[PDB]
């Protein structure tokens, strides 16, 4: 019945920037509702009846529109505005939400601090080896991690995990896990993690020599 | 929704309003003699920016207090000064077809008037209440209605209200005192 | 305090049934319209259902109508969601939310309850240390091979929170989850200061406390 | 309501007021309670551009409009599918309440007529509402609910009267089969009464004959009030409203 199309799906903006999120209803509606949801948290009412702010919502937020076109505006983006925003109609049943707009905050470039971790003796017993490379507190998100085992480039045996922008300083941390069989791990000596990032004048390599150094 | 005046208030069914332009360049709606007319029978848009025109009584046969978008309407000028022999002319707006300018908005006795209704439709701009007028023949689907636009007279420059397939006339309403 | 507390989520096989409940407190429950909203992992909010104050009016999203039933018990201040013929696509956190009386926005939401629709077996994780090595040192815990989500990690029973990063889990080829939790500490603290990661996996009632320390080399 | 009087508190327990959200919960139309969970009104009241369910409320019978409001939520709005701009007609709509009303002697439903009831002239009929007391004359504060007995005028006689002093040809119908005529130059419904009930007492029971719909002005010569004929729409009403 009423379908919501929200745009953009994600944006990155600087502190003090004017930010505009839009919502299009498939057919004309009287009001628009907006919610803010932070990662791992439950949503909060943000704007209702198109332009009324929920309790505690700061006045840098505003809502506008009519008919099929509505917007949520942040007049001066703040670090605490880091969240996903959703539009919702209350025209008729069925109710629908827009797909959401993820808002990220820009900050100065920060190079990652890189750490390499060999598989533990406890895990080696089990017949599997996990080699972990950590990229700590960097900005922007873009980072290239390449594994080298005796200088041979590894492909398809690693997985990456990235945290959400840190609430203290807007940085990310990233893990790259290299998974090998105990037999394949014991067949090689040098385990290297090669990291490329905007904050690094040159790619950084973190290494160790198998088992007991 | 209810059609709103330039103070943000819903238009009253049977209320009197100046029909002004969305643009500062043109005035309000009024009546003027055109061609061989002996009385001001042509509905025009004034070229004098300061002229608010003639107060227009906007109504719907529906027994609702306010003018809504999509409701059938009738429009008529309120009393205005005319020459002695034109006193008493009907002020109801009619659309008469088979005219060089196309179907034209006229007042006065029009036995040949097309059977139908006017309707008002909001023309999106956000914080401004702008509308277009549309004429609908009896039992017509929306696709069969005609937007009211302006046909500038080839000789005079007079801005005549006509059913037009080109840019519609965009207006706002100002309530009379 | 106005509150909504969801319960009853968990792992269910495809084709299975589950009843969710939401306990309301701090308001006169029988005066309010109540709704269910779900959110698949990493996806957006999806409206599920609505129920009027007196239960006479119920509405559902197209993809859940028939299979899901919303009800309430005003004498128990409880909202329910009966979910039948469950599918993999129903996997989500289910939120209970109250419709604002005057203005109809969803003003109170519970913390949500995770429902995982899968034929895969519950498995507790294996915890391995990420041993460190002046300045700053990094150490951690590798939380390997568990199912389903979630896993919780704390350091020194909550007394160490500064510099902690717990990674979102990644789903491996084996269909099991794995994550790491890391912490940066001063290099001078190693050897003197004890670092223990407290891994908690409620889905399997597994609790592991692992001391992280430098080895012989 | 033109002519007539303030209604005693005990009369017209089915009268409702439809409210729209704004600077205040403004009355835009009347309605009638036809089932503990359903309100009958005019399509023009809620269409062709239907407002969100959040923007509307139902107010059951009150002696003074805006004094002691108790607003009720709506779960559904149904405009007759044949209602459209360029034709006066199919002017009927339904609002489903979220909860059935707990009926009392002071607040209860009106009986819908059987299909055979034509409501001929002579019949005792009354129209109620909080509308204008004359052309361009508001009902003044404290906005008491008013009532007026109106005479029924046969459809063909009424259609001929609407052709008097008009450009419209005798060839085309103005007053149709789905319409009913009532009122005169002293007694009529007016702006603000739209959507409200026209009721007639038949064999001891009050039946809703019509819904206030349209007219040319109020209480004007050769222009009686036009109502949607309820009998014509019974099959449509019964596709939603339990019998």
């Amino acid at each position: 019945d009423i379908q919501m199309t929200q745009s953009p799906s994600s944006l990155s903006a600087s502190v003090g920037d004017r930010v505009t999120i839009t919502c299009s209803a498939s057919s004309s509606v009287t009001y628009m509702y907006w919610y803010q949801q932070k990662p791992g948290k439950s949503p909060k009412p943000w704007i209702y009846r198109t332009s009324d702010l929920a309790s505690g919502v700061p006045s840098r937020f505003s809502g506008s529109g009519s008919g099929t076109d509505f917007t949520l505006t942040i007049s001066s983006l703040q670090p605490e505005d880091f969240a996903t925003y959703y539009c919702q109609h209350y025209h008729s049943y069925p109710l629908t939400f827009g797909q959401g707009t993820k808002v990220e905050i820009k900050r100065t470039v920060a190079a990652p601090s890189v750490f390499i971790f060999p598989p533990s003796d406890e895990q080696l017993k089990s017949g599997t080896a996990s080699v972990v490379c950590l990229l700590n507190n960097f900005y922007p998100r873009e980072a290239k991690v390449q594994w080298k085992v005796d200088n041979a480039l590894q492909s398809g045996n690693s997985q990456e995990s990235v945290t959400e922008q840190d609430s203290k300083d807007s940085t990310y941390s990233l893990s790259s896990t290299l998974t090998l069989s105990k037999a394949d791990y014991e067949k090689h000596k040098v385990y290297a993690c090669e990291v490329t990032h905007q904050g690094l004048s040159s790619p950084v390599t973190k290494s160790f020599n198998r088992g007991e150094c | 929704d209810f059609v709103l005046d330039n103070e943000g208030n819903p238009l009253e069914n049977g209320g009197t309003y100046y029909i002004l332009s969305d643009i500062t360049a043109f005035g309000g709606i009024r009546a003027a003699p055109t061609g061989n007319e002996r009385c001001p029978l042509t509905v025009v848009q004034s070229r004098n920016e300061l002229d608010k025109g003639i107060g227009t009584i906007i109504s719907s046969p529906y027994r609702i207090r306010f003018i809504a978008e999509g409701h059938p309407l009738s429009l008529k000028f309120d009393s205005f000064a005319v020459i002695m022999l034109c006193v008493g002319i009907p002020t109801e707006w009619s659309v008469v077809e088979d005219l060089p300018e196309g179907p034209a908005v006229k007042i006065g006795e029009n036995k040949d008037a097309m059977d139908g209704w006017f309707r008002l439709e909001r023309v999106s701009d956000d914080e401004f209440n702008n509308y277009k007028l549309v004429f609908c023949p009896q039992q017509a689907e929306d696709d069969k209605c005609g937007d009211i636009g302006i046909s500038i007279d080839h000789d005079d420059g007079t801005r005549r209200l006509v059913v037009s397939k080109n840019k519609p006339l965009v207006v706002q309403f100002q309530k009379l005192d | 305090e106005v509150q909504l507390v969801e319960s009853g989520g968990g792992l269910v096989q495809p084709g299975g049934s589950l009843r969710l409940s939401c306990a309301a407190s701090g308001f006169t429950f029988s005066d309010y319209g109540m709704v269910w909203v779900r959110q698949a992992p990493g996806k957006g909010l999806e409206w599920v259902a609505f129920i009027s104050s007196g239960s006479s009016t119920v509405y559902y999203a197209d993809t859940m109508k028939g299979r899901f039933t919303i009800s309430r018990d005003n004498s128990k201040n409880t909202l329910y969601l009966q979910m039948n013929s469950l599918r993999a696509e129903d996997t989500a956190v289910y939120y209970c939310t109250r419709r604002n009386y005057d203005d109809w926005y969803f003003d109170v939401w519970g913390q949500g309850t995770l429902v995982t629709v899968s034929s895969a077996s519950t498995k507790g994780p294996s915890v391995f240390p990420l041993a460190p090595s002046g300045g700053t040192a990094a150490l951690g815990c590798l939380v390997k091979d568990y199912f389903p989500e979630p896993v919780t990690v704390s350091w020194n029973s909550g007394a160490l929170t500064s510099g902690v990063h717990t990674f979102p889990a990644v789903l491996q080829s084996s269909g099991l989850y794995s994550l790491s939790s890391v912490v940066t500490v001063p290099s001078s603290s190693l050897g003197t200061q004890t670092y223990i990661c407290n891994v908690n996996h409620k889905p399997s009632n597994t609790k592991v406390d692992k001391k992280v320390e430098p080895k012989s080399c | 309501i033109v002519g007539g009087q303030e209604a005693p508190r005990s009369k017209w327990p089915w009268q409702v007021s439809l409210r729209v959200h704004g600077p205040y919960w403004m009355h835009f139309c009347g309605g009638s309670l036809i089932h503990p969970q359903w309100v009958l009104t005019a399509a023009h009241c809620v269409g062709p551009d239907v407002k969100d369910l959040a923007a509307l409320r139902v107010q059951l019978r009150e002696q003074h409009l805006y004094y002691q409001d108790q607003l009720l939520p709506v779960s559904r709005i149904i405009v007759h599918p044949q209602f459209y701009t360029a034709q006066i007609g199919a002017d009927i709509a339904l609002l489903e309440l979220e909860e059935p009303v707990n009926v009392s002697s002071h607040v209860h439903t009106v009986t819908l007529p059987p299909a055979s009831e034509t409501f001929p002239p002579g019949m005792p009929c009354w129209v109620t509402g909080w509308g204008d007391v004359d052309n361009d004359e508001r009902l003044p504060p404290p906005f008491p609910l008013k009532q007026v007995k109106v005479p029924i005028m046969e459809n063909h006689i009424c259609d001929a009267k609407y052709h008097l002093g008009a450009y419209t040809g005798d060839d085309v119908r103005i007053v149709r089969d789905d319409m009913l005529c009532a009122g005169n130059t002293r007694r009529d419904s007016c702006q603000g009464d739209s959507g409200g009930p026209l009721v007639c007492k038949v064999n001891g029971t009050w039946l809703q004959a019509g819904v206030v719909s349209w007219g040319e002005g109020c209480a004007q010569p050769n222009r009686p009030g036009i109502y949607t004929r309820v009998t014509y729409y019974l099959d449509w009403i019964h596709h939603y409203v339990p019998k």
